[PDB]
Protein backbone atom coordinates (compact mmCIF):
# COMPACT_ATOMS: atom_id res chain seq x y z
CA UNK A 1 0.00 0.00 0.00
CA UNK A 2 2.80 2.82 1.05
CA UNK A 3 4.21 1.46 -2.41
CA UNK A 4 0.99 2.06 -4.50
CA UNK A 5 0.67 5.64 -2.48
CA UNK A 6 4.76 6.56 -3.29
CA UNK A 7 4.04 5.64 -7.16
CA UNK A 8 1.55 7.68 -7.09
CA UNK A 9 3.14 10.56 -4.94
CA UNK A 10 5.54 10.21 -8.14
CA UNK A 11 3.81 10.76 -10.92
CA UNK A 12 2.19 13.31 -9.42
CA UNK A 13 5.43 14.78 -8.27
CA UNK A 14 6.68 14.06 -12.22
CA UNK A 15 3.91 16.40 -13.38
CA UNK A 16 4.42 18.85 -10.92
CA UNK A 17 7.63 19.13 -11.81
CA UNK A 18 7.45 18.86 -15.82
CA UNK A 19 5.82 22.38 -15.03
CA UNK A 20 7.75 23.94 -12.68
CA UNK A 21 11.54 23.39 -14.46
CA UNK A 22 9.27 26.14 -17.28
CA UNK A 23 8.01 27.80 -14.57
CA UNK A 24 11.36 28.83 -12.99
CA UNK A 25 12.95 29.16 -16.49
CA UNK A 26 10.51 31.71 -17.68
CA UNK A 27 10.40 33.73 -14.24
CA UNK A 28 14.50 34.04 -14.41
CA UNK A 29 13.98 34.63 -18.37
CA UNK A 30 11.46 37.29 -17.51
CA UNK A 31 13.90 38.42 -15.06
CA UNK A 32 17.11 38.59 -17.26
CA UNK A 33 14.61 40.56 -19.81
CA UNK A 34 13.57 43.10 -17.28
CA UNK A 35 17.25 43.77 -15.92
CA UNK A 36 18.14 44.44 -19.32
CA UNK A 37 15.13 46.22 -20.30
CA UNK A 38 15.83 48.49 -17.20
CA UNK A 39 19.58 48.82 -18.26
CA UNK A 40 18.72 50.11 -22.00
CA UNK A 41 16.74 52.80 -20.17
CA UNK A 42 19.30 54.06 -17.46
CA UNK A 43 21.77 54.17 -20.78
CA UNK A 44 18.79 56.18 -22.81
CA UNK A 45 18.49 58.44 -19.52
CA UNK A 46 21.86 59.35 -19.10
CA UNK A 47 22.59 60.23 -22.89
CA UNK A 48 19.42 62.36 -22.56
CA UNK A 49 20.88 64.18 -19.65
CA UNK A 50 24.64 64.17 -21.35
CA UNK A 51 23.52 65.87 -24.59
CA UNK A 52 21.57 68.46 -22.18
CA UNK A 53 24.16 69.58 -20.33
CA UNK A 54 26.17 69.52 -23.56
CA UNK A 55 23.39 72.08 -24.76
CA UNK A 56 23.42 74.16 -21.61
CA UNK A 57 27.62 74.40 -21.53
CA UNK A 58 27.75 74.91 -25.18
CA UNK A 59 25.27 77.75 -25.01
CA UNK A 60 26.82 79.20 -21.84
CA UNK B 1 -12.99 -53.58 0.21
CA UNK B 2 -15.72 -53.56 -2.84
CA UNK B 3 -16.75 -49.69 -1.07
CA UNK B 4 -12.74 -49.28 -1.08
CA UNK B 5 -13.23 -49.51 -4.87
CA UNK B 6 -16.38 -47.88 -4.76
CA UNK B 7 -15.30 -44.54 -2.98
CA UNK B 8 -11.67 -44.59 -5.08
CA UNK B 9 -14.14 -44.36 -8.22
CA UNK B 10 -15.48 -41.04 -6.27
CA UNK B 11 -12.81 -39.47 -5.50
CA UNK B 12 -11.94 -40.22 -8.93
CA UNK B 13 -14.81 -38.17 -10.09
CA UNK B 14 -14.59 -35.58 -7.88
CA UNK B 15 -10.88 -35.33 -9.00
CA UNK B 16 -12.31 -34.70 -12.35
CA UNK B 17 -14.54 -32.33 -11.67
CA UNK B 18 -12.46 -30.33 -10.14
CA UNK B 19 -9.75 -30.35 -12.27
CA UNK B 20 -12.23 -29.42 -14.72
CA UNK B 21 -14.25 -26.97 -13.48
CA UNK B 22 -12.74 -25.32 -10.38
CA UNK B 23 -9.10 -25.43 -11.32
CA UNK B 24 -9.41 -23.25 -14.40
CA UNK B 25 -11.24 -19.96 -12.97
CA UNK B 26 -9.42 -20.07 -9.20
CA UNK B 27 -6.10 -20.16 -11.34
CA UNK B 28 -7.19 -17.56 -13.83
CA UNK B 29 -8.12 -15.78 -10.58
CA UNK B 30 -4.34 -16.48 -9.28
CA UNK B 31 -2.74 -14.82 -12.60
CA UNK B 32 -4.93 -12.61 -12.03
CA UNK B 33 -3.73 -11.11 -9.17
CA UNK B 34 0.14 -11.69 -10.18
CA UNK B 35 0.05 -10.10 -13.14
CA UNK B 36 -1.86 -7.00 -11.16
CA UNK B 37 0.81 -6.93 -8.34
CA UNK B 38 3.30 -7.30 -11.22
CA UNK B 39 1.97 -3.89 -13.03
CA UNK B 40 2.17 -2.15 -9.45
CA UNK B 41 5.69 -3.09 -9.41
CA UNK B 42 6.19 -2.12 -13.15
CA UNK B 43 4.34 0.88 -12.29
CA UNK B 44 6.41 1.77 -9.49
CA UNK B 45 9.40 1.96 -10.71
CA UNK B 46 8.36 3.56 -13.83
CA UNK B 47 7.29 6.31 -11.71
CA UNK B 48 10.74 6.29 -10.18
CA UNK B 49 12.49 6.38 -13.25
CA UNK B 50 9.83 9.50 -14.03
Amino acid sequence: EAMLAKTAADNRKSAEQVAAAQADYEKEMAEARAQASALRDEARAAGRSVVDEKRAQASG
Amino acid sequence: MSIFIGQLIGFAVIAFIIVKWVVPPVRTLMRNQQEAVRAALAESAEAAKK
